[PDB]
């Protein structure tokens, strides 16, 4: 396997922020770590001594559907460095740490955890990384942190809830700039167990267009997870930013 | 596309989602055919 | 603390029924460590945790990774009944039944996970 | 058709081999070998031909600018014995003036 | 004394014929900081010999 | 409080703002060999792993950095290289692995196959014709 | 004409066509093939192509 | 015209060492076998 201490190189990936570490027999995904030299979850990290302080962190795609989607090769995830990134589903903040490392010390992540102990993990990672603020409350009630979240540009969402479309609809209606960019994770077994998952995907899409989006890309993150679809869309317009 | 096994669709299950064309609709109600009854007839399947 | 507790009305018995079905179909991992490794490997379809267990922190630390993976976890009030419903000769406090691509037990899991999804 | 033929019909011929009292003269050239020979020979003669094309229709009086900057063919008398009408492309070396040679020799 | 210290750098540049390092610890020494560039080299030599003295 | 300024008034860019300043690659010949190896990482795995043949003509990325894996605290019994296997360079690592024999084997196969009928063959014919 | 063992026993013939159809299936699309290995995460083991996009445009 | 005379720079480059020799030899064999593979893959693509 990709055992520790191997000499690999890092090159830029076409989305900003993310880099790709390639070496020997292994190619894999990585991001500049803000808080240098300290793991998040016993993740592997990459050192480099530049002519010291700079260190990167690998992601596991099996762990984060965000990673898996990038490896599948989405077009654009809208979260350039500097972009205010709402998260939904701060499942103890692993991928949230990764996305914080993307948006950097100039960006911002506002996170939503509903469970408490996961939230303890979450606020721990927030206490480390300054650019992510946590929010622990019910994502179904964006009134609960309407005082706390300003206008963000990209909504990531990965909650496993059956009302997912109306959830993202209301949170978008309260927190998204015209020209909104969003990604959402679909577990077809969670939305509708009986149905064929592709049609499940379609129904999700049509609910989202009903809630005024425009889908523009969509793929099964297949060789990293079964029956999940990443969907990329825009709020309220066609081209991405403005 | 997902669930596409070599020009065979494994995902198409009743309730079958069907699309209606204009000329289809025109010649069917010309042929005096109850659309949904005849659809459940040819399919022997629940349709939307 | 165990707020996703299951209730009496045959819900618990449906759980034990599908548990015995999974023990027969060999789609079931058992005991806290193997449940942990199955949900770590993400293969688990659903996870059931006892509630009468001597101090509950085991079946409290499991819902942490259940909340990470976002797998339906559910509290059952009798670990000895879990042992009997699995066919062990020993009382079990943690069980995890995984998913396969071809079974009707899978449909039973779908119904059961929808019920616990409405529950929590 | 192809289904109107026996398998022993479909069977092959094998080519004969050189008489074993004659392997001295190399392989026994058959039609594969022949055409590969004539492929190469047609090609190389056509290239010779197009060359004599250009040499006959050669204007005696052209002038590019490599002519001020290259080293020409010349002739039998000019170069003498190392003469092949091709022209010399300098391998990439040059006359090192003194100071550079000094620094180099210092390192040496 | 002029190159006192820079041993790996020196012996690399010599054993493969590269340009030699100009100074060692004398760089962080106080007097050479007030030179400039080509001047820093000339001061490096001069400070070398007077130090040996 | 209000002091005199300093004057300092006296091409394609150097470090990348849009990727947290990966520097432009200094091109050590070892790094060039490394990149040659990486573009050939297909043939490294002698048939045991096929990669997506990401081949430009220009195998060089204009931005890069040479790094090393730190520590997988989950796996420290085998997922880590021993000191005598912690080599300075990628090509050194692939040197220190096995199947260098197998490389040599395949190379000498192709050596034969291209020495097939080229020139020593013909000289042998003309010799046994001249005698 | 000569026939083969598969064309002799029709059942085992219909075995081998399906696997060959399944090996080619992986040659077009990806199939779940189980999640990550128990040895842990060791990289996207066969290449990653940043100029490669497989999103279906809606 | 192939040089006979042995130039100064040729005289004055250094002798290389065993590590670098084993390295270049490995690199050599690697590029060669890549070359043969790309020729054969292109031949098959020509055939298809």
């Amino acid at each position: 396997g990709a055992k520790a201490g191997k000499k690999v190189i890092v090159e830029p990936h076409r989305h900003k922020g993310v880099f790709v570490a390639r070496g020997g027999k292994e190619d894999l995904l990585c991001t500049a770590n803000l808080v240098p030299g300290e793991s998040v979850y016993g993740e592997k990290r990459i050192s480099v001594e530049t002519p010291t302080k700079t260190e990167y962190r690998i992601w596991n795609p099996f762990r984060s559907k965000l990673a898996a989607g990038i490896l599948g090769g989405l077009e654009t995830i809208y979260m350039k460095p500097g972009s205010k990134v709402l998260y939904l589903g701060a499942a103890s903040g692993t991928s949230v740490s990764h996305v914080a490392d993307i948006v950097g010390p100039t960006g911002a992540v506002y996170a939503v955890e509903f469970s408490h102990r996961s939230g303890r993990d979450l606020i721990n990672m927030a206490t480390r990384r300054t650019n992510v603020i946590p929010i622990v409350e019910d994502a179904r009630k964006p009134m609960a942190y309407r005082m706390l979240v300003p206008m963000v540009d990209v909504i990531f969402a990965d909650v496993a809830q059956p009302d997912q479309a109306r959830i993202v609809g209301i949170n978008a209606r309260l927190f998204l700039k015209q020209g909104g960019g969003l990604l959402i994770s679909i577990k077809a077994s969670c939305i509708d167990s009986t149905a064929p998952p592709e049609q499940v995907f379609a129904s999700e899409v049509q609910k989202l267009r009903e809630d005024k989006f425009f889908p523009k890309e969509q793929l099964t993150l297949e060789p990293y997870e079964r029956d999940h679809a990443m969907v990329s869309c825009v709020y309220l317009q066609k081209e991405f930013e403005g | 596309p997902s669930s596409m096994f070599f020009e065979h669709n494994e995902a198409l299950v009743p309730p079958y989602n069907v699309l209606v064309d204009t000329n289809f609709l025109s010649r069917t109600v010309g042929a005096k055919l109850p659309l949904l009854e005849s659809a459940m007839d040819c399919l022997y399947a629940s349709v939307n | 603390a165990a707020w996703p507790k299951a209730e009496d009305p045959a819900l618990v018995q449906e759980l034990l029924d599908c548990v015995q079905q999974a023990s027969h179909y060999r789609q079931l991992k058992k005991g806290a460590n193997e449940t942990t490794k199955s949900v770590n490997r993400g293969t688990s379809e659903l996870v059931i945790l006892a509630a009468d267990t001597q101090p509950l922190s085991i079946v409290l630390h499991i819902p942490l990774i259940c909340e990470e993976k976002n797998v339906p976890y559910v509290y059952v009030p009798s670990k000895v009944a879990l042992g009997r419903a699995c066919g062990v000769s020993r009382a079990v406090i943690a069980v995890s039944l995984t998913s396969n691509e071809a079974s009707d037990l899978n449909s039973k899991i779908r119904a059961l996970r929808d019920k616990v999804e409405r529950l929590a | 058709m192809s289904s109107l033929r026996h398998a022993i019909q479909r069977r092959a011929h094998k080519e004969r081999a050189q008489p074993l009292e004659r392997q001295r003269l190399g392989i026994l050239e058959k039609k594969k070998d022949y055409r590969l020979r004539a492929r190469d020979y047609k090609k190389k003669q056509a290239v010779l031909k197009s060359l004599r094309q250009k040499a006959a229709e050669r204007n005696e009086d052209e002038f590019y600018f490599g002519m001020m900057s290259r080293k020409g063919p010349g002739s039998a008398l000019t170069r003498g014995k190392g003469f092949t009408g091709t022209v010399d492309g300098d391998r990439g070396n040059k006359a090192l003036s003194v100071e550079t040679v000094r620094l180099l020799k210092t390192q040496d | 004394i002029q190159i006192l210290g820079a041993e790996k750098a020196l012996f690399r540049a010599l054993k493969t014929k590269h340009a030699t390092p100009k100074y060692g610890i004398i760089y962080h020494a106080s007097l050479v900081g007030q030179a400039s560039g080509p001047n820093k080299g000339k001061i490096a030599r001069q400070l070398a010999a007077k130090i040996a003295l | 409080e209000l002091s005199v300024r300093v004057p300092q008034l006296p091409g394609p860019p150097d470090t990348l703002s849009d990727w947290y300043n990966i520097p432009r690659t200094n091109l050590t010949p070892e790094l060039k060999r490394d990149l040659q190896l990486l573009r050939m990482r297909d043939v490294v795995a002698m048939g045991k792993q096929f990669f997506k043949k990401d081949n430009r003509k220009d195998f060089v990325p204009e931005y890069c950095q040479v790094g090393t894996i730190i520590a997988g605290a989950t796996d420290g019994v085998s997922g880590r290289l021993t000191r005598k296997e912690r080599k300075r360079t990628i090509v050194e690592e692939v040197l220190s692995s096995d199947s260098v024999s197998k490389y040599k084997r395949k190379y000498h196969e192709i050596q034969e196959h291209k020495k097939s009928g080229r020139k020593g063959y013909y000289k042998k014919l003309m010799a046994a014709r001249k005698r | 004409p000569n026939r083969k063992k598969e064309q002799r026993n029709p059942r085992v013939k219909k075995r081998k066509k399906y696997e060959e159809k399944q090996k080619k299936l992986r040659s077009v699309k990806a199939v779940y093939k189980g999640g990550e290995g128990p040895g842990g995460y060791q990289g996207e083991l066969s290449g990653i192509k940043t100029n490669l996009v497989k999103s279906v445009k809606l | 015209k192939p040089q006979k005379k042995e130039t100064y720079m040729q005289k004055r480059a250094v002798v290389v060492g065993r590590e670098e020799r084993k390295l270049r030899d490995l690199m050599q064999k690697l590029t060669t076998i890549r070359k043969e593979k790309i020729a054969k893959r292109k031949a098959k693509k020509e055939a298809q």
